[PDB]
């Protein structure tokens, strides 16, 4: 909130084209996820593998971010630079309530994406 | 009972054409059938409905237009009966109903001309995606209907210029092949749902759920034999209770939709078992001219009506007896120099004059109190020097032009703006209780004129006036003025009733106050024996004084020579008849014409001022009085006017056709004499307190002086309640009874003609000293003009 | 305590599976839904409360922390079944797109619109003489469809 009141940009990209709204879908943040879409945060956004918030939150085992990023109009159906929709890297590591869920919105048709972190320790 | 075969049409246009028409959709022989584009019908399937399309249908259904065994055998008749239907239930108005017979009666289109039309897409009705159906059933008849079978037909259309929904229900008394809509079995139901785009009304969906209810076999039944709109309504709460919703679930579907099977079963188990400032010379004189004019003949034919009639009837004695009255005691005072006849006629020809030029012809013009006293005082002050009372009028009269046309021509009466309900209330309630005080006071003089006593002597002189006590006379002229009093309350009551027919209950309550007189009047008429004062006026149209003036009044002199020295004295007695009659008659237009009183035709204080001060100075050079815009008489005036709503105020029956009319017989009042000298003063008097009590409706000061005696729990809804605290809305109200207080005080000592300046101090009270005690919320709570909550 | 005036009628749940807890989830938490009758009261209230922090109530036995309270209580009114009102709000809560909605909601205008979403994609089946058990199937596409509305935006 004090972020976004300075004037942070929202949609800030990493060196492989991460969000904020990518970063808090992979982790499992979901009052961050809905103050990041509230915000003006793009749902549909793609890294430079071409992974949407929707394709980590898939692949992370989220069902309750799939379901609020469905919702916020995240798009089912784009592939990746890999060649994987939301719905197969999810029944690829075979989440059932995510791919259950992405299964209704995904219609009819072995790399994991990692946002950078941090690793620096005193 | 008979099998049903449903129809579902919709409004929609061609590409090829462009022409409106009604348009297959859906059909219902067993199972719902939809018609896609290309004109494919698609898969039988189960008619699921939608939780908002059920919602509306009951919705609609209950302020249902509803029209059972009507004996028609053709569409246009039952298009006219509905489109009357519609109107006589008030759904929607007579000016939409031709649009919705011409859109009733447009071609009905089938499956098979579909394709010969080259397309059809949805449409909305003027005033000069895809269905969920179609999207899962269609992308990919006669031997079915069974012969003892009857169809239903189901209209359903967007119109954008109705209001609301409107569902209209029609069962046929005979099934009938109608000529206008082909079906393989004749009509007997007609569905039709017409309104405009409002939010949750898939009007598609409406159809479907009505669709689907006629298919229903226990409504067909009910629909088969009801004679209500009530049954009608029932059989849907049935329908609706045996109704099954299935939230959005993420169970497989099959097993979902199976698990239904147990519950559906024994869901069903037993049911089938003005004031702006032009700054151009004259311009509220013209703008009143341009405002009103216009509406002159609708001023002539808003008359026509028996309320306009009972109103001449009631405002002619308000306007005669105080004529009368204050004529008699001029007279007195005056030595008769001015008189009845003189009043009389000067009343008459004002209020014509007025009734005919005026902007607001609701006001009635006459000689006041006020007016009375200023009289009197001239005179003294002209017998003290040895004037002509009669010449100084004349030159009073020709100052007072002089003031008048300045004052329009620099529109001096945008200065009204400045008094606020306020000041206006004060003024009203004052000149309520004053009314009410003399109207007490004659019948009090009238007791001590005839005591009580145990002994009279029989033989009493009678002319010109009783010379001693008479015995049952007060008693009877009490008697007369609460019966009067009481036979107009209970009228005035019986209009609002329930009882009787409306037409007649509301003719009857109009003519409440004339028919208390008559009844009064032949009360008293059928005792021979009791005397009571009468009405009394002049013999002829002579002046009261022959010996002292003529009709024309030498502007130089009688019979001595008028000095010079007063005709430019007599600018500061018409200054002070100009405040005098200023205040009283743009005070009283305020009232009348209040935006809550809903008087939509304006009114003019620039025209009326300036017809009023004229009128009195030019009748000053013929010996008569000058008149003002009372304020009880045209508050009565414009009451008797005033039509009701089914509590608030609907309308006005504003007009210039009763003011005329009163002012006419008012000076026919002379050769009218046989009838006026058979009717009490006291049933007057009764007609007096009505007036009074019935003038203080509309004023807010009297209300929150009600409030000052009831509990705040009892207080009513309105802005100065909800939004000021109790003791300060007291306070406010006591302030206000100070000045009412501080006003009699004045009228009751000989500077009562300083009451006009006295009732301007309200204004600075009001614009200085209140906003130091209150707040501005308020304020605007509290003085508001035209009762809105801040 | 009273016997209620309005004729009483059999649940149908208990009519019809009635008569004949280690599913629960580590981190799930309760929601309790509670119905009642009160005659003196002017109309049917409604009480949502969701938690700062889930607190275990004596209300329910299970050592499951209480998140959300459902107060439903109001008068005997026609139409108006509290037993089956409760049971809509159970189901309501019990729904994915509209828990998830309850627990980011800020406001009561974000619950009315995910209540407003849930009768969008429910689908209401009228009475019919036939209950054939195959046209019932033939509604599978509508429930997939009105799902895939409520799982979308």
């Amino acid at each position: 909130d004090v972020l976004i009141k300075h004037g942070v940009m929202v949609d800030a990209t990493t060196r492989m084209g991460y969000t904020p709204l990518h970063v808090a879908s992979h982790y499992g943040n979901i009052k961050l996820v809905k103050f990041l879409l509230q915000h003006q945060a793009d749902v549909n956004a793609k890294t430079k593998l071409g992974y949407s918030p929707l394709h980590q939150a898939a692949q992370q085992g989220h069902t309750d971010i799939v379901t609020l990023l469905l919702k916020n109009g995240a798009s089912p159906n784009e592939v990746s630079s890999d060649g994987t929709t939301p719905l197969a890297i999810a029944k690829r590591l075979g989440y059932i309530s995510v791919t259950d869920v992405l299964k209704v919105v995904t219609d009819e048709t072995h790399r994991m994406s990692f946002p950078e972190t941090v690793d620096e320790i005193l | 009972t008979h099998k049903v075969y449903v129809e579902l049409q919709e409004l929609v246009m061609d590409e090829k054409n462009q022409e409106l028409r009604w348009m297959e959709a859906a059909r219902w022989v067993q199972l719902e059938e939809n018609l896609g584009e290309n004109g494919a019908w698609g898969r039988p399937h189960l008619s699921h409905l939608t939780f908002w399309s059920l919602l509306e249908l009951r919705r609609v259904f209950t302020k249902g237009t509803v029209l059972l065994d009507l004996q028609e055998t053709s569409l246009a008749g039952v298009a006219n009966q509905l489109l009357d239907r519609f109107i006589f239930e008030d759904q929607i108005r007579p000016q939409d109903r031709e649009e919705l017979l011409r859109a009733l009666l447009l071609k009905h289109s089938h499956a098979g001309e579909l394709e010969a039309l080259g397309g059809v897409k949805p449409a909305v009705l003027t005033r000069s995606h895809s269905s969920l159906e179609t999207q899962l059933f269609c992308e990919q008849i006669l031997e079915k209907i069974p012969p003892d079978s009857e169809a239903t037909l189901v209209l359903v259309g967007r119109a954008d210029f109705l209001e609301q929904p409107v569902l209209g229900f029609v069962r046929l008394q005979e099934a009938a092949e109608l000529e206008a809509v082909e079906l393989p079995v004749p009509i007997r139901f007609l569905f039709v749902l017409l309104g405009p785009e409002a939010p949750h009304i898939d009007y598609t969906q409406l159809g479907r759920a009505a669709a689907t209810l006629m298919s229903e076999r226990v409504f067909r039944i009910d629909a088969y034999m009801a004679q209500s709109r009530g049954e009608l309504l029932h059989s849907l709460e049935g329908f609706l209770d045996c109704s099954l919703v299935l939230p959005p679930t993420d169970a497989p579907s099959e097993q979902a939709l199976l698990s239904l099977v147990p519950v559906q079963r024994e869901l069903l188990r037993r049911r089938y078992q003005p004031l702006q400032q032009t700054g151009q010379l004259f311009g509220g004189l013209v703008r009143d001219i341009r405002r009103r004019y216009p509406y002159y003949l609708s001023d002539i034919t808003d008359a026509f009506s028996p309320q306009v009639l009972a109103a001449v009837i009631f405002i002619y004695f308000a306007a005669l007896s105080p004529a009368i009255t204050f004529g008699g005691l001029l007279g007195e005072k005056t030595r008769n120099q001015m008189g009845v006849s003189e009043l009389l006629i000067s009343t008459a020809v004002q209020g014509i004059l007025f009734a005919l030029l005026g902007a607001q012809p609701l006001l009635v013009v006459g000689f006041s109190g006020p007016l009375l006293v200023f009289e009197e005082a001239f005179f003294s002050f002209c017998e003290t020097n040895g004037l002509e009372y009669i010449v100084g009028r004349v030159w009073i009269g020709f100052w007072l032009i002089l003031l008048v046309v300045l004052v329009v021509a620099f529109e001096g009466s945008f200065l009204v703006r400045f008094i606020s309900r306020y000041t206006q209330e004060i003024f009203s309630f004052l000149i309520s209780l004053i009314f009410i005080y003399e109207t007490f006071s004659k019948l009090i003089k009238i007791f001590q004129d005839h005591p009580l006593q145990k002994t009279y002597n029989y033989n009493v002189l009678m002319v010109p006036k009783p010379q001693g006590p008479l015995p049952n006379t007060a008693l009877l002229s009490l008697v007369l003025m609460a019966g009067t009093f009481f036979f107009a309350m209970m009228l005035r009551k019986f209009k609002n009733s329930s009882y009787f027919p409306g037409k007649l209950r509301r003719v009857i309550g109009d003519f409440g106050v004339p028919i208390s007189i008559l009844i009064m009047v032949l009360v008293d008429f059928f005792i021979q024996d009791t005397y009571t004062q009468k009405l009394s006026v002049p013999d002829g149209f002579k002046v009261s004084n022959s010996s002292a003036r003529g009709w024309v009044i030498h502007p130089l002199g009688l019979r001595s020579e008028f000095p010079i020295w007063m005709m430019f004295a007599s600018a500061l007695p018409a200054l002070l008849v100009f405040i005098l009659i200023f205040l009283e008659s743009q005070i009283t237009t305020l009232i009348v014409s209040k935006p809550e009183r809903k008087m939509v035709k304006g009114s003019g204080f620039h025209l009326d001022l300036l017809l009023v001060v004229g009128m009195g100075g030019v009748a000053a050079l013929f010996g008569m009085p000058w008149l003002s815009a009372t304020t009880v008489r045209s508050v009565t005036h414009a009451n008797a006017l005033t039509v009701m709503g089914k509590a608030q105020i609907q309308e006005v029956k504003e007009q210039r056709i009763s003011g005329l009319l009163v002012a006419v017989l008012v000076g026919l009042s002379i050769l009218m004499e046989p009838i006026l000298s058979r009717i009490p003063l006291a049933v007057l008097f009764g007609i007096f307190l009505y007036m009074g009590v019935t003038s203080l409706s509309g004023i807010q000061l009297f209300d929150r002086i009600l409030l000052l005696f009831k509990p705040p729990k009892y207080h009513p809804d309105v802005p100065y309640v909800k939004r000021v605290k109790t003791w300060r809305m007291h306070l406010f109200t006591g302030i206000q009874i100070i000045c009412l207080a501080v006003l009699w005080v004045v009228k009751s000592t000989p500077a009562s003609l300083a009451l006009p300046f006295v009732l301007i101090l309200t204004v600075p009270l009001r614009r200085v000293l209140l906003p130091l005690i209150f707040r501005n919320v308020e304020l605007q709570c509290l003085d508001a003009d035209d009762a809105k909550a801040t | 305590p009273s016997q209620p005036l309005l004729p009483q009628h059999s649940s149908l749940e208990t009519q019809l599976f009635c008569e004949q807890l280690e599913k629960i989830p580590p981190d799930s938490e309760a929601t309790l839904v509670l119905v009642g009758r009160a005659d003196f009261l002017e109309q049917p209230v409604l009480g949502f409360v969701r938690l700062q922090e889930a607190a275990e109530l004596e209300a329910v036995e299970l050592p499951v922390p209480i998140r959300f309270l459902f107060v439903l209580l109001g008068p005997e009114a026609p139409h108006i079944d509290y037993t089956q009102l409760g049971r809509a709000a159970a189901t309501l809560m019990s729904e994915r797109v509209f828990r998830i909605d309850a627990y980011m909601a800020q406001s009561r205008g974000e619950l009315l619109h995910s209540l407003e979403g849930f009768l969008d994609c429910s689908l209401v089946l009228p009475p019919t003489d036939a209950p054939s058990e195959q046209a019932l199937l033939s509604l599978v596409p509508v429930q997939r469809e009105l799902l895939r509305r409520r799982y979308q935006s």
